[PDB]
RNA sequence: GACUGACUGACUGA
RNA sequence: UCAGUCAGUCAGUC
């Protein structure tokens, strides 16, 4: 019932071909993303050097669902000023500075990053995830849907710029959206 | 600051005054520092009463010589005593007995002592006082350690005779898994642990039974995890095509499918019997099918290009040798092989095709490094040198890895006619680069499984390895870091997972069996040990009498024949030896028979056949070519059969040395 | 940097 | 009791 009450603030989303990284691939009317070993041509400008992809939509509340093929993947939201270059060895940028907020899912445990800090959270078996944000209250909440609903975590903040969703994928991993 | 933690003192308390013992703590328990402290108190106590004292540490891998000479003894005893670290690479400027009289802590590889002891002015085992044996479970049926301990036992029995004395040095030994000698029943494990204690001449096992909570805190059981998999590709069956046709040419009997060991063994024996017959048109075919099977097996283990390189590197050198004699059956191979290998080379370069195991390993390495975030060292254990070098290349080439921060290098042992041999100083520089942290995913073979000391290694991966239980108790150990992961990779085709299960069960058996021997009644322990001591000596006498029987020699009786042809080469008298080591010939017509070939400092000999006989080697100003017996056939004059020997010591013949007077 | 020789251990096979 | 691949240890000649 809680997800049903959420669903009247559901919002449809789509990717941006410019922001897609080299080895990644877009599909299903730009609603599903996969990552392959062989390069899809040179990257060029407008593409994040680190392994992320951003959606075309952004929000000036809102809620949605993302299905994930497997673990070791990250979902989050940032301000429009997210850096697109790489200056460090590790290949994920969400949560390193204050300008974003991310949640990384793995086989063992969950890690929610912001301002370069995060805390271990007990792991979850399910793959499907849900996520909500209210700018008026300035809060961002995550949810695990299977088998039951769990309010995994909440972030308090004040926003002066719109938020754009950004996704981080490994090799051999896939990520799909949902629509209604 | 030798302030030992409590349980180390618990285990070392009995050894601190007489009573030669053993000691076993699990990996990460600082056993080496227990050795340090015991040696310190030994030397201090002997000095107080002003009596001569020395200590020798026996290690069994050379890498560990420098490790234990630089990390642990050196700082903790830099001031009070004189410590010297010797090994098999260092070019000593002084003979060993002068070294022993020169210093008083000697860190050495055991084989050096054993050389210096059977040399009869040498050295006698009574000179020393403390004999520390690191990783002493290798004391077993005629190993390098056991010869030393057998001199010790002969002296002990001589003292038991003398009582109706010459003091014997106190012994200490350090282990992590004394192991069971292939035993399915409790009684046999009990027997084996007793036999080990016997050969070391111990008093007990003395494992910590008081401070259990502290020990369970220091040592971390790492997380075990299983990456297992089992893609259509022509290459395996594409080559099955060619090799099936090659077999059909001579219609040989498989007796088993392809890609597995029995087929390779079968090829070996058929080759041998055919060569004994003289049946050409078959020898070359059998050996080529063997090469193809090896290619399939390498294609199993490593990436595809390495298999293709093995094939082409054999064949092009074959044709190079063959076209030198220029300046029926043979052509049948190349005229097929070259079309098919151009096909292969275009086939193998296509990278979307892949092996199965490598994909799982690829997933593991990159995923796990991505999660670590720059606090991550890894060791990948493998089986063959070639595998090590190939994995290093495959890590370097494809560019996705280098962005996630993996920096890789291969570590193998010194001393095989392939890619490039690593040598001693290169290896030392490699582990030196690895300890600080600019080499991050070290790929190693058996050499680094008992002894490495790296304070931080998160990740230990095992690659398609099958082995006994001690080489599995230690390899988990090398992951001496917190939140460690021991990840096993294999495809179910070969018996790797079933081996994992039996090994784990043998680990349980071994621990319980030590607990069993821990608690015997001392009368029984003493008497069983005495009987066990007697047993080894008597069986050595039996083997020695059989050996002096087996050595039994006219050098002129036999004649050597070529092995791919059967054209007579020479007779025994033409053979001589340089320094009992290099078999060589000086004869002039035997010089006109062969053809040098350079593609060079040392030239390879070739027959008319294209098969190789030996190499040119220059001695004391003579230019002279040698011979290798593996490439010939021996024909007697008593029974006209045909025999092959693998290595020169097999042949019952004794050869004279190169009169040099001519 | 190149070439040899010999002890030894684990795995598989009669 | 014999064969077979594999790793490690030592010793010579350039
Ligand atoms: N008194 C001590 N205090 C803290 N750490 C110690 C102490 N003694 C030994 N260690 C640790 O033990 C490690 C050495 O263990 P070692 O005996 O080499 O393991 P293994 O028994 O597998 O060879 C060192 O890295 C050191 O950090
Ligand atoms: F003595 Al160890 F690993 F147990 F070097
Ligand atoms: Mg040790
Ligand atoms: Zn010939």
């Amino acid at each position: 019932p809680l997800r049903r009450k959420l669903w009247q603030n559901y919002r449809n989303l789509t990717f941006d071909p410019v922001s897609a990284n080299r080895h990644f691939y877009l599909s299903r009317q730009d609603q599903q993303v996969k990552h392959l070993r062989q390069s899809r041509g040179p990257g060029g400008p407008g593409s994040f050097e680190l392994w992320q992809v951003q959606c075309a939509q952004s929000f000036q509340h809102h809620y949605w669902e993302v299905r994930a093929s497997d673990h070791s993947v990250t979902l989050g939201v940032s301000y429009p000023q997210l850096p697109r270059s790489r200056l460090g060895p590790h290949t994920d940028n969400i949560g390193r500075g204050p300008s974003s907020w991310g949640l990384c899912v793995q086989e063992d445990s969950l890690q929610a990053w912001h301002n370069g800090e995060a805390q271990r959270l007990p792991g979850v078996s399910g793959r499907l995830l849900g996520m909500d944000l209210d700018l008026a209250s300035g809060c961002l909440t995550f949810y695990s849907l299977e088998p039951q609903t769990q309010p995994l975590y909440t972030f308090h903040a004040l926003f002066n710029q719109p938020l754009t969703p950004v996704f981080w994928l490994l090799e051999g991993r896939t990520l799909t959206l949902c629509h209604q | 600051e030798l302030q030992l933690r409590p349980y180390q003192m618990e285990v070392a308390q009995p050894a601190l005054e007489g009573k030669n013992i053993i000691i076993c703590l699990p990996t990460g328990s600082g056993k080496t520092r227990v050795a340090v402290y015991i040696a310190k108190d030994h030397l201090d106590k002997k000095k107080k009463a002003s009596e001569p004292g020395k200590v020798i540490v026996l290690v069994n891998k050379v890498l560990l010589v420098e490790q234990l000479f630089r990390k642990e003894f050196q700082p903790f005893l830099k001031k009070w005593y004189r410590v010297i670290g010797l090994s098999g690479d260092t070019q000593l400027k002084i003979s060993f007995p002068e070294v022993v009289k020169s210093c008083d802590i000697i860190i050495s590889t055991a084989q050096i002592l054993e050389n210096s002891l059977l040399n009869l002015a040498g050295v006698q085992l009574s000179d020393f006082s403390l004999i520390i044996i690191d990783e002493c479970h290798h004391t077993n049926k005629e190993a390098v350690y056991n010869n030393i301990m057998r001199h010790y036992l002969m002296q002990k029995l001589k003292n038991n005779r003398l009582k109706k004395v010459i003091p014997l040095p106190q012994i200490l030994g350090l282990t992590a898994s004394p192991g069971v000698g292939g035993a399915t029943k409790q009684a046999k494990a009990e027997e084996h642990i007793l036999k080990l204690c016997a050969n070391l001449d111990a008093f007990t096992i003395k494992t910590v039974k008081e401070n259990l909570d502290q020990l369970k805190n220091q040592i971390q059981e790492p997380c075990k995890k299983f990456a297992i998999a089992d893609r259509e590709d022509p290459f395996k069956e594409k080559l099955l095509e060619i090799m099936t046709r090659i077999q059909t040419y001579c219609q040989m009997s498989p007796m088993s499918d392809f890609g597995t060991q029995p087929y390779e063994q079968w090829a070996i024996q058929m080759e041998k019997k055919a060569a004994k017959e003289g049946n050409r048109k078959e020898r070359v075919c059998a050996e080529h099918l063997r090469k193809y099977n090896e290619a399939l097996q390498i294609n199993d283990t490593i990436r595809m290009i390495d298999a293709y390189t093995h094939l082409e590197t054999f064949y092009n050198e074959e044709k190079d040798k063959k076209f030198a004699v220029i300046e029926e059956t043979d052509r049948f191979l190349m005229t097929l092989f070259f079309e098919n290998n151009k096909m292969l080379k275009r086939l193998a370069e296509n990278p979307e095709y892949e092996n199965e195991k490598l994909t799982k390993l690829r997933n593991t390495i990159m995923e796990q490094y991505t999660r670590t975030e720059e606090s991550a060292r890894g060791i990948i254990f493998t089986k063959t040198r070639q595998s090590a070098y190939a994995l290093s290349q495959w890590i370097t080439e494809n560019e996705k890895f280098a962005e996630v921060g993996v920096k890789a290098h291969h570590l193998i042992g010194a001393g095989s006619s392939e890619f490039k041999p690593m040598t001693q100083n290169e290896q030392k520089e490699v582990i030196s680069k690895f300890r600080t942290g600019k080499i991050n995913l070290l790929i190693a073979t058996t050499v680094a499984e008992e002894g490495l000391d790296i304070k931080e290694c998160n990740i230990v991966i095992r690659y398609g390895l099958v082995t006994n239980e001690i080489a599995m108790v230690q390899a988990r150990g090398r992951a001496r870091a917190d939140e460690s992961t021991y990840v096993l990779v294999a495809h179910s085709g070969s018996g790797v997972i079933e081996r994992e299960t039996v090994n784990d069960f043998r680990e349980k058996m071994m621990y319980k069996a030590i607990h069993c021997v821990q608690n015997m009644k001392p009368e029984e322990y003493a008497h069983k040990i005495l009987e066990l001591q007697m047993q080894s000596i008597m069986e050595k006498k039996m083997k020695t009498k059989r050996n002096i029987a087996k050595h039994y020699n006219n050098p002129s009786l036999i004649t050597f024949l070529c092995k791919n042809c059967s054209v007579l080469a020479c007779s025994g008298e033409d053979i001589h030896v340089i320094e009992k080591m290099h078999h060589v010939n000086m004869t002039p017509e035997f010089k006109e028979l062969y053809i040098v070939r350079e593609k060079q400092i040392n030239g390879e000999i070739i027959c008319k056949c294209g098969q190789a006989w030996g190499t040119m080697m220059v001695h004391k100003g003579l230019d002279l070519p040698c011979l290798k017996i593996r490439n010939f056939v021996v024909v007697f004059k008593n029974n006209s059969t045909k025999k092959q020997y693998k290595k020169w010591v097999e042949l019952p013949i004794t050869f004279p040395n190169l009169d040099y007077s001519e």
